[PDB]
RNA sequence: GCCCUGAGGAUGGCGCUCAAGCGUGUUACCUAUACUCUACCGUCAGGGUUGAUAUGAUGCCCUGACGAGUAGGCAGGCGUGGAGGUCAGUGACGAAGCCUAGACCGUAAGGUCGGGUCGAACGGCCUCUAGUGCAGAUCUUGGUGGUAGUAGCAGCGAAACCACAGCCAAGGAACGGUUGG
RNA sequence: AAGCUCGUAUCAGUUUUAUGAAAAUGAAGAGCUUUUAGUGGGCCAUUUUUGGUAAGC
RNA sequence: GGAAUACUGCCAGCUGGGACUGAGGACUGCGACGUAAGUCAAGGAUGCUGGCAUAAUGGUUAUAUGCCGCCCGUCUUGAAA
């Protein structure tokens, strides 16, 4: 699980990033269902993602995301050259889904502001537990976490 | 808090097979997540369809149709514990399903001490008329003109001191 | 003419501590008549001075004021986390203490 | 930078003429004074003494 | 010149462990091999070995408490070369000039106005 | 002026902090009746004015009826009842910021304040038990809930 | 709220009691608990004189006097009781341990001041009705104490001539009352009504 | 050298996705079926 | 399903019975070096810099991450004996050393200054040099204590031993040296 | 640690697919001579066992 | 027959109470208001007020006390011992 957490580039807790829906991703994600908690994003916490902890690797660099030239200089060759762009092919993959997410930056966020809300975490969610695919409560989760 | 909802799976048509049983049945349920995994669970067990050939046609919520209306419930439950597993039938004198089936899982998770885990709710039906009721504890209740007095109330002490030698009359 | 009080006495329970560390940069005031949270975020950002006598007069009066202000809630019984200037003694666990009205917003 | 510098320089030289403004502004009554440990010494055993 | 605040990131000296239990062990600071040793695994309740971390701000280092950097001074032509950095540097007497000397570097600091971190040494007014 | 900086020290870069004018909450209205919270009149009921340009409110006590003259005294040390007293009547435009500079009363501060006092006594009487209730002074008592008392 | 409170310890739980007389000390509140013979534990009588024995029935080897000490009276029963809630063995419990005073009965001048009573630890209130009790001077008189008889006369004596000064109090009221009626349906008792007073 | 937060403080919500200003003046949030 | 039988001590104690015991479900709150934002030290990586810099391009700055650790490796520094150079250095108007319930500077090795004794050499900096830095080695030389004014032969007067020591209860490989009395 | 060729298609404590050889995610810090300190103690614990009877072992 | 409310999610919706941070150092850029001049919450705080030389304040010792901390070095065994 560790080495298929480092290849989704959760390194640290509290940490994660977007990942493509396959069917080899989805064997992934089963492998390391105990360590990680994943759903399905709304449009409203993607942009708020976006918008908050949007941060670019340029360089082998975290420059953090304030200015539609910054995200044209890099993401401006596949026709991403604004902020929206880069929300609207993150939400709706398209053929340059690839690109965007490893451009982004891995997200650090924070425990949720008002807890995760469940004595024992470390338990599936269909158990009142944390871990598992919660297919909507993620974005409650993210928003809180966020 | 419980919910009811109606999940319903036709285990993935393929070729010479168009539009199987569907099978149909109703899931009480925190969250659709929760739903969905008991519906899973229950066609492994009763039936021979799981989820790697199965899918979810559609979930829906399912509202009382009288929420202020007082109702007796006849519940067929079939639960496991540490013993072999067993039919079980009880009757329950609520206003609504939802607030009926959580009242069993809190007795059963009460006395007999099993849990949400290996509960089964196999149906849920109203009792239309009296002396139907098979329990003496429900019947209690459908006695007329039925009046209680409430002894030795147990009032609530927003401070540590009162001088008062509070009294429990009621 | 029979009391000039303009401030809501109250008693110090301890410092923000775990079960076995102690931080005595934030200190836990009791506040009298309150019982919830609700009731104290009222307080949140009331100067709290604390009262006693001194042996030696320095300042033309034998009595030394430490001031603080209120932070933020504690708890459910209505305790609220306070901060000073300097800490307080750790003696003064129970002692009174004197919450004012202002900077007030009513 | 060789400009700047001098005029800087040329200004904190000038500003530093004002010293005539303590020599012109002094009259002090204590004149700087140093003792040794020697004459302390011929100060305190000898006032010891003459107690 | 508001100079940034002065942040010192600890105030106590970063004395020898068991320098008070035994008198032999001096009070200046020496790591603790032992690999046994609880200070060297820095366990809870010990001292605090000195780090990196207590690294002062280049701004606000070698920064004195009146804001200016201290420069040993001694004799009149070693003060001259503060003539320029008054507000940044003050002028610091060597503990061996004599009153004789000292006297006539404290007049040329005064005029100068350099401020003198140290003044009254060995002089009586 | 003319000297040169003798020393190299950096400018400081261009703030952007505009004085925006106070927004003071909407409790305080001219003519509301106040009560002071710290100071050398803490606890005395007094009365609301104008709104000096210093951030800072002109309160009278009137000075015949409790001794308050016009003085300054910040918004957030005060404590806004929904009680009023009419204040058209009483010119209050010529105090301002320099007004109060102070460079064995002064003798035209105590003209205004003569002028006030006669101007808002009339309105002071305009209600029963109004003199009284400002010359009474304000203190807790055991059982008083600030949260839980209405102003 | 009150510079000394006075708690009437007649039919309170023990536990519950000691515990928020000792979270009051830590507060530092003055507490003056009285009546501890009325003092009631929860449980039958047998099961409550079997706990005092095992308690006292590790009376060390060597040097019993400087070991544990058994003590009978109810009040210190009370102490004991509440001693264990409070950080003893160092300074800031020793204080705390001051503030309190427990006696048998109301000795004066507590006879003669108002005291108060606990809701949370009153034994008819948090006890379910009908269950088996014990009372503390009852096991005391059993485990060795030898005042109860004292205590009832004295406590006897108490309850007279409180209920002449009660009754004096009543007559009073009575003439207070009545000039309050007539006082009554005045212009100022009709502003203070419509004011809430 | 400091990072504005969008979200808040609207006048760096502004510089980027130049739509809010219609987003915000037709009210686009509120929209009704 | 719960209860009883059914074979010097501690749910930690105080203690508790519509529990402050048991099972379940929901909210309310405490914190670790854990996680989010920001101030600072250093390492790495990238980048800017000159018809010269409003500070030694071995200079001055911008950007991102990182910082546990035994032996070992690399890098940068503190202190002393002496030597070449250097401050046309300090110093009987007081050099070195020492003391200091004095302060200042550096994360530290250490340096500076304030006050007392002291008296005649020593230091700021670039290099060279080594008999160059102590907490122990049942270490060596020297000095001083507990035992002890004790054993012992009114007076004279040790030695063995000495990290810390004799009120106790549970358990931490019989390890025994946190909850109470 | 120094050198050369370099950033890639050099790869994976991953997944699918294929055959019974083609994609997903991440890293472009990867490849070839020389030598240079230290390193061959084991405990806890699942599964096989080495097989079994009060048990261990 | 008809609306309302509960729940979920959104608001580039509005507006109060509290706590810490003030980092950079003459403009170069992204932006908003404004017909324009100009202004702005736009790559980090500004203005005003009150205390002060027999000062403001700060530093050292012990005791006053909230909590924690086994006696140091070498060596056995995978560890403690």
């Amino acid at each position: 699980p560790r080495k298929v957490l480092q290849l989704l580039r959760l390194t640290r807790i509290n940490s994660g990033t977007f990942v493509k829906v396959t069917k080899a991703t989805l064997e992934l994600l089963k492998l390391i269902e105990p360590y990680v908690a994943y759903g399905y994003p709304s449009y409203s916490t993607i942009r708020q993602l976006v918008y908050k902890r949007g941060f670019g690797k340029i360089n082998k660099q975290r420059v953090p995301l304030s200015d539609n030239a910054i995200i044209e200089a890099n993401l401006g060759k596949y026709g991403i050259l604004s902020i929206d762009d880069l929300i609207h092919e993150i939400i709706t993959v398209g053929p340059h889904f690839k690109q965007a997410n490893n451009f982004l930056w891995p997200f650090k966020l924070s425990n949720p502001s008002g807890g995760w809300g469940v004595p024992r975490k470390f338990k599936h969610f269909i158990q009142g537990g944390s871990f598992g695919n919660r297919e909507e409560f993620i974005n409650k989760l993210v928003k809180s976490m966020n | 808090h419980f919910k009811e909802y109606q999940v319903i799976g036709r285990r993935l048509p393929t070729e010479s097979v168009p539009e199987p049983k569907l099978f149909r049945m109703r899931i009480f349920a925190s969250n659709e997540v929760i739903a969905k995994s008991r519906y899973w669970y229950f066609l492994q067990k009763l039936h021979k369809v799981k989820k790697a050939s199965g899918e979810i046609v559609s979930i829906n919520q399912i509202n009382e149709a009288h929420p202020t209306k007082v109702k007796n419930f006849g519940v067929w439950v079939r639960y496991d514990s540490r013993s072999g597993t067993h039919n079980m039938y009880k009757e329950i004198r609520d206003v609504s399903r939802v607030a009926a089936v959580e009242t069993l899982y809190q007795d059963m998770a009460a006395r007999h001490r099993a849990r949400f885990r290996s509960i089964h709710i196999l149906k849920v039906a109203e009792i239309e008329k009296t002396a139907d009721v098979k329990r003496q504890y429900v019947k209690q209740f459908l006695t007329k003109d039925l009046k209680f007095p409430l002894p030795h109330r147990v009032q609530k002490s927003t401070k540590t001191f009162s001088y008062k030698r509070p009294s429990t009359f009621y | 003419a029979e009391s000039h009080r303009l401030y809501v006495k109250g008693k110090h329970l301890s410092y923000q501590r775990s079960k076995r560390v102690n931080n005595p940069n934030v200190s836990l005031i009791k506040i009298e008549g309150v019982a919830t949270p609700q009731d104290a975020q009222f307080y949140l950002g009331k100067r709290i001075a604390y009262v006693y006598r001194a042996s030696k007069e320095v300042r033309g009066s034998k009595i030394r004021v430490m001031w603080g202000k209120v932070t933020r809630t504690h708890g459910n019984s209505g305790v609220v986390r306070a901060t000073f200037r300097n800490n307080l003694p750790a003696k003064t666990f129970g002692a009174s203490v004197r919450i004012f009205l202002y900077p007030s917003n009513i | 930078f060789f400009r700047h510098k001098c005029k800087q320089r040329f200004t904190k030289l000038t500003q530093v003429m004002i010293t005539e403004r303590r020599l012109a502004l002094r009259e002090e009554e204590r004149h700087y004074v140093g003792v040794a440990p020697k004459v302390k010494r011929r100060e305190q055993n000898r006032e010891r003494k003459a107690l | 010149l508001p100079h940034p605040k002065i942040v010192k990131k600890h105030t106590k000296k970063f004395k020898r462990h068991h320098s008070d239990r035994y008198h032999r062990v001096a009070e200046n600071w020496r790591k603790q091999k032992g690999i046994d040793s609880v200070v060297r695994r820095r366990f809870r309740g010990n001292i605090s070995q000195p780090k990196i971390g207590y690294g002062s701000n280049k701004k606000t280092k070698f920064l004195s408490p009146s804001g200016h950097k201290t420069f040993l001074v001694a004799n009149v032509k070693d003060l001259e070369t503060l003539t320029m950095h008054t507000k940044t540097y003050a002028a610091e007497i060597a503990h061996n000039i004599s009153a004789k000397n000292r006297v006539v570097i404290l007049a040329r600091a005064k005029a100068l106005g350099i401020k003198v971190t140290n003044p009254k040494g060995r002089l009586a007014l | 002026p003319k000297w040169y900086p003798s020393e190299d020290v950096a400018a400081l870069k261009k703030t952007r902090k505009a004085a925006r004018p106070q927004k003071l909450r909407a409790s305080l209205v001219p003519g509301t009746v106040l009560i002071l919270l710290a100071g050398r009149f803490r606890g005395k009921r007094v009365v609301y004015l104008k709104h000096l340009e210093d951030n800072t409110l002109l309160i009278s006590g009137p000075f015949k009826v409790n001794g308050v003259p016009l003085r300054r005294v910040n918004a957030r040390y005060v404590i806004a009842t929904s009680t009023k007293v009419s204040v058209e009547g009483v010119n209050v435009e010529k105090f301002n910021v320099e007004y109060f500079a102070k460079e064995e009363i002064k003798a035209e501060r105590v003209e205004d304040q003569k002028v006030v006092d006669k101007a808002l006594i009339a309105e002071i009487k305009k209600t029963p038990l109004l003199k009284q209730y400002l010359s009474a002074s304000f203190s807790l008592k055991n059982g008083d809930k600030p949260h839980m008392l209405k102003f | 709220v009150e510079p000394v409170v006075v708690i009437d310890g007649k039919g309170h739980l023990v536990g519950r009691l000691a515990s928020v007389v000792a979270k009051q000390l830590l507060n530092g509140q003055k507490i003056v608990v009285v009546r501890a013979e009325e003092l009631n534990i929860s449980g039958e009588f047998f099961r409550n004189k079997l706990k005092y024995h095992d308690f006292l029935r590790k009376a060390t080897a060597f040097n019993k006097t400087r070991g544990p000490f058994h003590f009978r009276a109810p009040s210190r029963i009370f102490y004991k009781a509440l001693r264990g809630m409070v950080s003893h063995k160092t300074a800031r419990g020793k204080a705390a341990l001051e503030r309190l005073k427990v006696f048998e009965g109301i000795p004066p001048p507590y006879d003669k001041k108002k005291r108060v009573v606990v809701p949370q630890a009153l034994r008819v209130l948090r006890l379910k009705p009908g269950r088996k009790y014990t009372t503390l001077g009852k096991l005391s008189t059993s485990v060795g104490w030898k005042y109860e008889d004292v205590v009832a006369k004295l406590e006897a004596k108490r309850k007279v001539s409180s209920a002449e000064y009660y009754a004096k109090k009543r007559a009073f009221t009575k003439k207070v009352a009545s000039a309050n009626a007539t006082a009554a349906e005045s212009d100022v008792a009709k502003q203070l009504a419509a004011l809430g007073y | 050298v400091l990072k504005k937060n969008p979200l808040k403080n609207k006048q760096v919500l502004l510089r980027l996705n130049p739509y809010a200003k219609v987003f915000a003046a037709e009210k686009l949030g509120s929209k009704k079926a």
